[PDB]
């Protein structure tokens, strides 16, 4: 039976391998769609996700010369929709796209079965090094984490006006 | 002997049980006189042509492109509104879709001139989510369903839009029985 | 008898063909499954549609904001293409450019990176406003079917 | 139905009354919901 | 233009439109406000006035007569007089054609063919109905592949 | 079955007016054959079991959510929010305006598409699990004697069922759950 939910039957397309593989897969969308390219956007979720938690907290508690005057001290989507005007954003956007070019290859040549699910062999401090297993689950739970996360601070953001820090701050 | 749909009315004969959906259900006979192939090819357009319709009667009254051409809330009144010229490169490109998807045979003589050719069958499948034989029949019933399903909330949405003279969710909202 | 609108021509007296070409079990995204040249969907697969896609989407990121930015006057200012004056064409100073190919402002579209722009955006409305199913300001169907079951004749 | 009824519902002359009372019917509904077009509109 | 007037602002087309409401309105003025022939009236009266100004605004040309005239000469500002129609019976003659056509090959190749045309086999009547949509590009494709054109040693003809 | 051939299982008949259906062949919890209308026949045994297993389930609580409304218990700082009102529809009505209510369904149907529908799905497709069976058992009540925690278990629910509908009308008529 699947280990999270026991009532229910293991997954088939869920080996168990994979990192933060736990069964989890109530609905069988494993099922209907390829499980590397799952895990391909599931690993891309999750390191934007931590960069957005991270840049919303970091944010919070400083901002750069030039920006804050650029964006009039907006926060979050109000300083999204400052720096578009601006064309920060459009700079963002231009070599984010430049790198998922080459992200769509990356993608086919996982799906070709030649490379890892969100492996692009980026380690130049070489901390990926000793356990890898460990560092990939810890990657995975932090990023599931972190997509938590950033749901909850761009609707708390939502409903309040206010940021994550600031939130908990007032509330 | 019976029908399963209908328990008192005769198995259609042409009716064998293959096709997904099938729970003989062909009162006027139908499929005696009309090729099953054609008619589940027509099903099948059918419905997904109501999912669609469906889908888009109901989203496009609360998410619309930019400009006062696109902004109707009312369907009826968006197929007025939208630019003409717009519309009619739609028009075109239905005709182009289905010349190409159906290989130049578009005809009750030649549609389905190779066996290769299955009812409903026009090679799409972008994500090959219909590879899987265990859940390829699942789906053939869950897309059958579903178009019956459409068509039938299609054809509801447009006459009580008729009536109503409101959109779908903002009649829902402020019904007002029909009178006169 | 005959079982009409069978798809076969034979079966209608029309021209057909002899043998028919068979089914290879190939797709391309943005593409079809069916006959294709040898190497087709390996020179022009999944792959090669999804690429070039991706170019494309980055390619159209300069172009959606095409227009000769420059600094000079302090602050930065945005001109068409087509005031700059080409020399060596004779009448033509003004020549054609990049506008020509997408006309955004003359259709009065704000493209942007993204597809939608500031002044062009997607405009989201909410259907609901201040309605409830039931007991609230707007009548909405419960709210109809309730009062016709307590309704007094 | 009676197979035989059916082609005799198929007799030539069965089918032209009904077919030309349905093309009487088309062209005597589109000139009642859209009548005196003596021309295409453009 | 070409040699008439527009019909909207013809002082001839003007009094033909009151010369039948005051018809209609002097036939009305004789039943009860309300009855089924007033409200006959009435609407043949409305049916009218709408008639005129529809044939007003649609850039009708009217003669001295004060009817609209038709300009057949392939001007596409009168495309809709008669070339656009024109195209539409084409369209709908073409159809009938091609599937009688394709209808009287399927009943030569058939047991009875005489018994196929006075009594017929609507299923496949009704499969060459449906194919008629495409009787222009259908049409080509049989004269190109040549079993559209009989060749003259093979049809029969009577002696000189 | 707990008790068979005297609480339960076939050969027992609760109601004797009604005979017992050939259908029910008492390897069901619960079955005390009473069927008169035969739905065994042509329904899901264990699509069915299922429900009424869900049924009785929200049934007891729906009692014992009623009941302590109605004593007026409130939970520290429910009356502040929703109000001091204890009828039922008074106390659904406020719990709805301030949004209590809409959170409740989503949390039910996050669960139920999560764990029912795939757990009923896989027990109609043959998967031997129990209805009614989630896996919880945190405190290991019914490790001694499962069948018959079972047997009490739909049971308890049939008179919550009963019970909760008698009080709703009971509040209805009089205004009073009791309905003295
Ligand atoms: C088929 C099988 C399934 C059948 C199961 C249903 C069994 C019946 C049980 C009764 C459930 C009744 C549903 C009615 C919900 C409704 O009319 O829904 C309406 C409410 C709308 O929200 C309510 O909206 C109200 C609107 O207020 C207005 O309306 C109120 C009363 O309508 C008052 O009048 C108030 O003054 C007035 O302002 C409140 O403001 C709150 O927002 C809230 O109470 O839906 C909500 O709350 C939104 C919640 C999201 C819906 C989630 C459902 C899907 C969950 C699947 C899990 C995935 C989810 C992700
Ligand atoms: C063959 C290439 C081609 C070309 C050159 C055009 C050109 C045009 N189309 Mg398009 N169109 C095409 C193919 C093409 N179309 C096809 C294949 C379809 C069917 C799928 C359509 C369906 C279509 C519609 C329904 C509409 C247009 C419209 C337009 C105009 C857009 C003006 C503008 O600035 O938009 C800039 C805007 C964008 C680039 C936003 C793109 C939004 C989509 C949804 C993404 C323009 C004349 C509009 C029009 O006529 O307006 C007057 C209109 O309403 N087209
Ligand atoms: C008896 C001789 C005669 C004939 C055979 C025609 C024939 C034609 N005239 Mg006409 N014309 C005539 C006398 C005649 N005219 C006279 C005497 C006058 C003066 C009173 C005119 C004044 C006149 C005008 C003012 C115009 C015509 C035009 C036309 C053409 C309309 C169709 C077209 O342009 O298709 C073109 C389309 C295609 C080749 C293919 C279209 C493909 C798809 C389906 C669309 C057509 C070839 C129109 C035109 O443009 O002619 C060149 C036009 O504007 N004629
Ligand atoms: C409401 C108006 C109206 C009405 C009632 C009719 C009625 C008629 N038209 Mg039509 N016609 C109209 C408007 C109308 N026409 C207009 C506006 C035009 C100008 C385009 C024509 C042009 C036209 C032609 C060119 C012909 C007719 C013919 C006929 C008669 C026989 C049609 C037939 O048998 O079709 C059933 C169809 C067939 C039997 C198939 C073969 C014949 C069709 C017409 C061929 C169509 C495709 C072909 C490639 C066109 C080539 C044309 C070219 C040689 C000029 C019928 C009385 C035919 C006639 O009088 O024949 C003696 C005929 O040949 N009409
Ligand atoms: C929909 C019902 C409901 C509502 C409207 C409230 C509302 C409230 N509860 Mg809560 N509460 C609920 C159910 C509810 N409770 C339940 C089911 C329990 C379990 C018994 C509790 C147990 C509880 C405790 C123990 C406390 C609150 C407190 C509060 C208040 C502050 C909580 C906060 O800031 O968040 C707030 C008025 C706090 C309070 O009153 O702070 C002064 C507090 O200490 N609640
Ligand atoms: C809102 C989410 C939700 C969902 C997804 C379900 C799902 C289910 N409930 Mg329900 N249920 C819910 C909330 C929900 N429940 C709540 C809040 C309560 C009260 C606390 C109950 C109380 C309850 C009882 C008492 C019973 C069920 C039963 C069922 C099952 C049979 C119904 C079914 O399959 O219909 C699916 C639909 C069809 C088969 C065809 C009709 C299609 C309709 C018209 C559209 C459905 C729209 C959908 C529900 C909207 C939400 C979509 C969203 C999740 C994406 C199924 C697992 C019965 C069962 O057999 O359980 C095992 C049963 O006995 N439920
Ligand atoms: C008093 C009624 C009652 C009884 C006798 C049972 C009995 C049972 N339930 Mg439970 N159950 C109940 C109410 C009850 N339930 C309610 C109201 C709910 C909804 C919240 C559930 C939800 C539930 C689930 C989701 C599951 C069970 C399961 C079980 C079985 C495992 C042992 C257990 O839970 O013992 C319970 C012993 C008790 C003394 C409970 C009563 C506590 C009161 C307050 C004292 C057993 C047949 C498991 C199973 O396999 O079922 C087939 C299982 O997965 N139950
Ligand atoms: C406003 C809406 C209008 C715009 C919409 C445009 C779409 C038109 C579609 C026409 C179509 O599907 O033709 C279907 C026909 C099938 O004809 C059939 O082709 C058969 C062989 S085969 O199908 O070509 O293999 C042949 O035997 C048969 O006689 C013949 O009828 O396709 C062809 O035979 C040639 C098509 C012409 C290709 C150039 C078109 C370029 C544009
Ligand atoms: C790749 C690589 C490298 C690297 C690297 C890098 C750059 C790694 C960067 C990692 C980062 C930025 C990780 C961020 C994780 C954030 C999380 C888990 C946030 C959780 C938020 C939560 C739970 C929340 C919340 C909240 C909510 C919901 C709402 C709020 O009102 C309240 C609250 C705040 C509580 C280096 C350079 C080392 C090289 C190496 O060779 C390999
Ligand atoms: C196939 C495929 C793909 C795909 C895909 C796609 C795009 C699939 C899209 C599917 C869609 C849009 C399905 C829509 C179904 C709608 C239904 C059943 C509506 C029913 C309405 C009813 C009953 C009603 C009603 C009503 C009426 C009338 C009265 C009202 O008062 C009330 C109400 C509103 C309730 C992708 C692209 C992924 C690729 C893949 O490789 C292959
Ligand atoms: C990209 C190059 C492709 C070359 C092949 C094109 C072949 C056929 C082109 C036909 C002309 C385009 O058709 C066009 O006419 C309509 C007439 O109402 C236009 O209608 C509208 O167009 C403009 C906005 O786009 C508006 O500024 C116009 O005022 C408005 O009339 C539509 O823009 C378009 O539908």
């Amino acid at each position: 039976m699947s280990p999270s939910i026991p009532f229910l039957k293991k997954p088939d397309a869920l080996d168990g391998t994979a990192a933060g593989d736990i069964g989890f897969d109530p609905l069988g969308f494993s099922s209907l769609a390829d499980i590397k390219f799952l895990q391909e956007a599931e690993i891309k979720h999750c390191r934007i996700a931590m960069l957005a938690a991270a840049g919303s907290i970091a944010q919070d508690i400083f901002t750069f010369p030039g920006y804050s005057a650029l964006t009039g001290g907006a926060k979050m989507t109000a300083a999204h929709d400052k720096l578009v005007a601006t064309g920060t954003m459009g700079q963002i956007l231009f070599w984010v796209s430049f790198a998922e070019v080459f992200g769509t290859v990356a993608l086919f040549d996982t799906l070709d079965g030649k490379r890892a699910p969100g492996d692009f062999k980026f380690d130049p401090l070489g901390m990926g090094k000793k356990n890898m297993a460990d560092m990939q689950l810890k990657e995975i739970k932090n990023g599931r984490l972190a997509m938590l996360g950033i749901a909850g601070m761009t609707h708390g953001y939502f409903i309040s006006g206010k940021g994550p820090l600031e939130l908990l701050g007032n509330f | 002997e019976k029908s399963a749909s209908v328990p008192f009315l005769s198995k259609p004969e042409k009716l064998d049980g293959s096709m997904a959906g099938d729970v003989g259900f062909d009162p006027l006979g139908i499929s005696y006189f009309i090729d099953v192939k054609w008619l589940r090819e027509a099903e099948l357009k059918h419905g997904r042509i109501c999912m669609l319709a469906t889908a888009g009667i109901l989203v496009q009254e609360v998410i619309h492109l930019p400009g006062p051409a696109f902004s109707s809330k009312f369907a009826l009144d968006a197929w007025s509104t939208a630019p003409r010229g717009g519309m009619v490169q739609i028009l075109i490109a239905i005709g182009l879709i289905e010349m190409v998807s159906n290989r130049f045979a578009i005809t009750a003589t030649d549609m389905f001139a190779n066996p290769n050719r299955k009812p409903g069958d026009l090679g799409f499948d972008p994500l090959s989510l219909g590879a899987n034989p265990a859940t390829r029949a699942k789906y053939e019933l869950s897309e059958v369903i579903h178009g019956r399903a459409a068509m039938m909330g299609l054809s509801g949405m447009i006459h009580q839009m008729i009536v109503s003279k409101q959109p779908v969710i903002d009649q829902l909202l402020n019904f007002k029985p029909v009178d006169a | 008898a005959t079982v009409g609108f069978s798809g076969v021509p034979s079966d209608f007296c029309r021209p057909a063909p002899t043998a028919f070409p068979a089914e290879p079990a190939g797709m391309t995204v943005f593409g079809a499954r069916g006959p294709r040249a040898e190497g087709h969907r390996d020179k022009f697969g999944s792959r090669h549609a999804a690429v070039s896609l991706a170019c494309a989407a980055l390619l159209w990121q300069p172009i959606s904001q095409a227009g000769m930015y420059s600094i000079d006057s302090g602050s930065l200012a945005k001109k068409s293409f087509s005031e700059m004056e080409v020399p060596g064409f004779g009448d033509a100073k003004k020549v054609p450019t990049i506008e020509s190919f997408f006309p955004f402002t003359k259709n009065g579209f704000d493209a942007s990176p993204a597809l939608f722009g500031k002044d062009s955006m997607i405009v989201f409305e909410n259907p609901l406003g201040k309605c409830g199913a039931y007991a609230s300001s707007c009548h909405t169907f419960l709210d109809e079917m309730g009062d016709m079951l307590k309704a007094t004749p | 139905m009676d197979s035989n009824f059916l082609k005799y519902l198929s007799t030539a002359p069965v089918l032209l009354t009904v077919w030309l009372s349905f093309t009487a019917g088309l062209v005597i509904e589109a000139n009642r919901f859209f009548p005196d077009m003596l021309y295409f509109p453009m | 233009v070409a040699g008439l007037t527009p019909c909207k602002d013809s002082k001839d087309f003007q009094r033909r439109l009151d010369g039948s409401v005051k018809k209609l309105k002097t036939r009305l003025a004789k039943y009860e406000k309300g009855t089924p022939p007033a409200l006959a009236l009435e609407k043949q009266i409305e049916r009218t006035q709408a008639r005129f100004e529809r044939y007003g605004k649609a850039g009708l040309l009217c003669g001295t007569d004060g009817l609209p005239h038709l300009i057949t000469d392939g001007r596409w500002s009168h495309s809709g007089e008669f070339v656009i129609p024109g195209l539409f019976f084409l369209y709908i003659a073409g159809w009938i054609g091609w599937v009688g056509r394709s209808y009287v090959l399927f009943a030569r190749e058939s047991d009875k063919p005489t018994e196929k045309e006075i009594i017929l086999d609507v299923p496949a009547a009704l499969s060459f109905v449906s194919t008629g949509f495409i009787w222009p590009v259908s049409a080509f494709k049989e004269f190109t592949s040549g079993n559209l054109i009989a060749d003259e040693s093979e049809i029969t003809v009577s002696p000189r | 079955l707990y008790k068979e051939g005297s609480l339960q299982g076939k050969g027992v008949n609760c109601i004797p007016i009604f005979k017992r259906p050939d259908s029910l062949k008492g390897d069901a919890v619960g079955d005390m054959g009473f069927d008169p209308f035969g739905f065994s026949s042509w329904v899901d045994m264990n699509y069915v079991r299922e429900a009424e297993i869900k049924h009785g389930r929200i049934a007891m609580l729906a009692f014992a959510g009623i009941v302590v409304e109605v004593l007026g218990i409130k939970a520290p700082g429910a009356g502040k929010i929703l109000g001091s009102s204890t009828d039922i529809f008074e106390i659904h009505n406020a719990a709805v305006e301030k949004g209590s209510m809409g959170q409740i369904l989503l949390w039910c149907g996050f669960f139920e598409m999560t764990a029912g529908l795939p757990a009923m799905q896989q027990m109609l497709e043959g998967s031997g699990r129990t209805p009614g069976d989630f896996g919880f058992d945190p405190l290991g009540l019914g490790k001694k004697d499962f069948a018959q925690m079972q047997i009490k278990e739909i049971q308890n629910g049939r008179l919550a069922m009963l019970a909760v509908s008698g009080m709703v009308h009971h509040a209805l008529i009089n205004g009073k759950v009791q309905g003295l």
